[PDB]
């Protein structure tokens, strides 16, 4: 689920 | 709406092999699905347009195939820049729609943490808080134990994890383990200890301070 | 060379209204169109409209209601505004042109806009320094007790950034974020370089540079 902080998927 | 399933969520790999990205659609589509890239704090990047036709600036190792309704982004020989998510989208049907995305690790060598231990600055303290900071530097894996001593007592609740994406270059992480405490509590104190239990140490690594030196 | 440049990362209140402006270069507006795409934690990515070359503009089913694009070719934005935000509508959202004026490859997008849809007021961080203290001088900053995200960190204006790991914020039981910023450097510079983190937090207009040095 994406990460708003990273932009990545946790 | 066209449903895209892509598969597996997560995928592990090592620098120079093969990998390969499914994204199923809910039904034909054709060869109307583009890939994207999205690398750590970025936004979205265009890899390849209807199903296998190349892009302007991306590297030959990106290519695609598929037809119908199972398609496949695959990269030849991963990089460790290759680290990121990487989505599929539809314009067979309307509206667009894109998958839910593959996230991309890479494997590595073990790498033993570098610990430093940061006190407080005279600064923060006038808020009335403290922050002891640890910081875990360049390790690998991912799995890594933070334990907090303050006078010998174990720690436990007051403690916050924050750790980085892996790094494009050498696919290590680093991670920070902040100890928050009241200025009255860090004051009745004198020895903060930060013990790192990891992989690549054949013994937990402490690094502490006595509170003034 | 393409570029599409978003306005300021944004609070909004709950169901209030959420403004973008798009400001584009290397092209004209007149000849492609600007899609607009959102990014969430519950939805992914999510395609919610585009405006045409012609002026025309299309929505996404689901917000067809609330959703509004506009724009201005002489001035070379387009603006975005969507009506009634909520916790759900928390994302961050992208101004996007495709390869050729009427498709939907995306290849060239904004930095993104990270939107906070929350009651909470606004905060500007406290930065702190990470004093340091095999040849090698660990030092940083922390950037303590703001909302909302985000806060963009660099050091030495930009000319510093090997070996510099700015870790993700984690969000505090008071409601407030928190990061750090650190960096590895040679211990026998830290009597020659100064090191120098350039905090920001727009939401705020926070503008700190803190300097770290050995204590």
């Amino acid at each position: 689920q994406f990460d708003l902080s990273t932009r990545r998927l946790k | 709406d066209i449903l895209l399933t892509q598969s597996p969520v997560i995928l592990s790999v090592s620098p120079g092999e093969r990998v390969s990205f499914s994204c199923r659609a809910s039904q034909s589509i054709g060869t109307n699905i583009h890939w994207y890239q999205q690398r750590t704090n970025g936004s979205p990047r265009l890899l390849i347009k209807y199903a296998s036709e190349s892009i302007s600036g991306i590297p030959s190792r990106f290519s695609g195939s598929g037809s119908g309704t199972d398609f496949t982004l695959s990269i030849n020989s991963v990089e460790s820049e290759d680290i990121a998510d990487y989505y599929c989208q539809q314009n067979n049907n309307w509206p667009t729609t894109f998958g839910a995305g593959t996230k991309l690790e890479l494997k590595r060598t073990v790498a033993a943490p570098s610990v430093f231990i940061f006190p407080p600055s005279d600064e923060q303290l006038k808020s009335g808080t403290a922050s002891v900071v640890c910081l875990l530097n360049n390790f690998y894996p991912r799995e890594a134990k933070v334990q907090w001593k303050v006078d010998n007592a174990l720690q436990s609740g007051n403690s916050q994890e924050s750790v980085t994406e892996q790094d494009s270059k050498d696919s290590t992480y680093s991670l920070s383990s902040t100890l928050t405490l009241s200025k009255a509590d860090y004051e009745k104190h004198k020895v903060y200890a930060c013990e790192v239990t990891h992989q690549g140490l054949s013994s937990p690594v402490t690094k502490s301070f006595n509170r003034g030196a | 060379q393409v570029q599409l440049k978003q306005s300021g990362p944004g609070l909004v209140q709950p169901s209030q209204s959420l403004s973008i402006t798009c400001t584009v270069s290397g092209f004209s507006l007149t000849n492609y169109g600007v899609h607009w795409v959102r990014q969430s934690p519950g939805k992914g990515l999510e395609w919610l409209g585009v405006i045409w070359s012609g002026g025309n503009t299309d929505y996404n089913t689901p917000f067809t209601s609330r959703l509004s694009i506009n724009k201005d070719n002489s001035k070379s934005q387009v603006f975005f505004k969507m009506n009634s935000l909520q916790s759900n509508d928390t994302a961050i959202y992208y101004c996007a042109r495709a390869l050729t004026y009427y498709d939907y490859e995306f290849a060239y997008w904004g930095q993104g806009t990270l939107v906070t849809v929350s009651a909470a007021s606004t905060k500007g961080p406290s930065v702190f320094p990470l004093a340091p203290s095999g040849g090698t001088a660990a030092l940083g900053c922390l950037v303590k007790d703001y909302f909302p995200e985000p806060v963009t960190v660099s050091w030495n204006s930009g000319a510093l950034t090997s070996g510099v790991h700015t870790f993700p914020a984690v969000l505090q039981s008071s409601g407030l974020y928190s990061l750090s910023s650190v960096v590895t450097v040679p211990s026998s510079s830290l009597g020659t370089q100064t090191y120098i983190c350039n905090v920001n937090h727009k939401p705020s207009n926070t503008k700190v540079d803190k300097r770290v040095e050995p204590k």
